[PDB]
């Protein structure tokens, strides 16, 4: 509803860790996938949330 | 002299700010002939001589 | 492959400026244009597949010795990217180059008397695709206005309403109305979808394909011009600038 | 009553003197004021709520 791509994707990865922390391994794969999507910018982070 | 490698977003979403309007330095040289061609030869000159 | 790469109209242009016709004569002997024949495509079928031949091919197929020949083989080089077999033309003409020979008066070729619909139905138009079907109208106007029959293109135009839709919007004597020109004339390139080495059925459809998988063997080969890596050894003639200009326009 | 009122500031005019000679050291001054003398990119996209 409001706010950029950018801090769409950041934030939500903040919520993940939050609800699966008896789960690391949740929120570490996740940002393996954004931090080679998220070198092209805000179309990086676009593709990461399709 | 070696190309640079701009990022990939430099690319797609690269803008610059630049004049890109060349004004003319006959004005100056032609007004004064003597002393603007004196000036560049002795800039000129002071460093062919360090070869 | 190289003609069939070219994207913009100015690079068509370009392209066409500096291609001598020799290469629209194809020197091979080729066969005959129109026939009914049994080829075979063994990843699909076991029986042979029915085909026809047409001009719009990869391959050489012998054409007429007239001025109409010579037109028709040079269209059908721009959007099928092999020409016909035209024996014996003059060392004179050959060495001239393709836009040359569509938009100057300098060479012998009269043309004066050429149909447009008569073209058109010899060099299949029910077959081509959309970006075939716009460079084979770039070609006919180029012919109109260095024979100043403006009018009968815009009637030709009027005749077949898809083909107005889709014609180029560019004056042939102006360079500004080039380089405003938006459209995508590129039949070869590199696919945003995924593609395979498998054949295909119609002798069109399987030659395409060749040439398609050529040019990503050519983008990846050391002929290619990578312009963001090697642009400061180009020559200043072939540099990409705003001011290029064609020769005259 | 209310009303609305632009306050673009008192630019004092002497008399007797050519008037365009005037207005263009105030343009520069005015344009100072506006924040538009110098090459400028407008960042207003972040100004919202929801």
């Amino acid at each position: 509803t409001s706010g950029s791509i950018i801090n769409h994707a950041n934030n939500l990865n903040k919520v993940i860790n939050h609800v699966f922390a008896d789960k690391p391994l949740i929120s570490e794969t996740m940002l393996k996938i954004l931090t080679i999507d998220g070198t092209t910018g805000k179309d990086g982070y676009r593709n990461w949330l399709d | 002299y070696r190309p640079r490698r701009f990022k990939e977003i430099e690319h797609t979403h690269g803008y610059v700010y630049r004049e890109l309007n060349q004004g003319s330095l006959l004005p100056l040289v032609d007004a004064n002939l003597k002393e603007s061609s004196s000036y560049y030869f002795k800039k000129l000159m002071s460093s062919i001589s360090n070869v | 492959m190289d003609v069939l790469s070219k994207g913009s109209l100015k690079e068509l242009l370009a392209h066409l400026e500096k291609t001598p016709l020799e290469e629209a004569i194809s020197y091979r002997i080729g066969t005959v244009p129109y026939q009914n024949v049994l080829i075979s495509r063994n990843e699909y079928y076991n029986q042979l597949y029915p085909d026809t031949t047409s001009l719009i091919d990869g391959v050489s197929r012998e054409g007429q010795r007239n001025v109409n020949g010579l037109i028709m083989s040079i269209i059908s080089y721009v959007v099928s990217g092999s020409g016909h077999y035209i024996p014996n033309i003059g060392f004179m003409l050959l060495r001239r180059s393709i836009l040359d020979i569509l938009t100057k008066h300098d060479t012998g070729l009269v043309t004066n008397n050429l149909n447009y619909g008569i073209i058109a139905r010899n060099l299949t138009v029910s077959k081509m695709n959309c970006e075939q079907r716009k460079r084979m109208l770039i070609c006919f106007k180029l012919l109109a206005y260095k024979d100043g029959n403006q009018n009968d293109y815009e009637i030709y135009l009027n005749q077949n309403i898809p083909l107005k839709q889709i014609a180029p919007n560019f004056i042939p004597g102006d360079m500004r109305t080039v380089i405003h020109n938006q459209d995508q004339l590129a039949i070869v390139g590199i696919p945003a979808y995924r593609l395979t080495q498998s054949t295909e059925l119609s002798i069109r459809d399987d030659n395409a394909k060749s040439y398609k998988l050529g040019y990503v063997d050519w983008y990846n080969s050391n002929s290619f011009l990578r312009e963001r890596s090697e642009f400061n050894l180009i020559r200043l003639k072939d540099r990409d600038t705003k001011y290029g200009k064609l020769n005259g326009w | 009553h209310a009303l609305i009122k632009e306050d673009l500031g008192q630019w004092p005019v002497e008399t007797g003197i050519s008037l365009v000679n005037q207005a263009g050291v105030f343009a520069v001054q005015l344009a100072n004021k506006l924040g538009i003398d110098k090459p400028f990119v407008l960042d207003a996209g972040s100004n919202y709520f929801t």
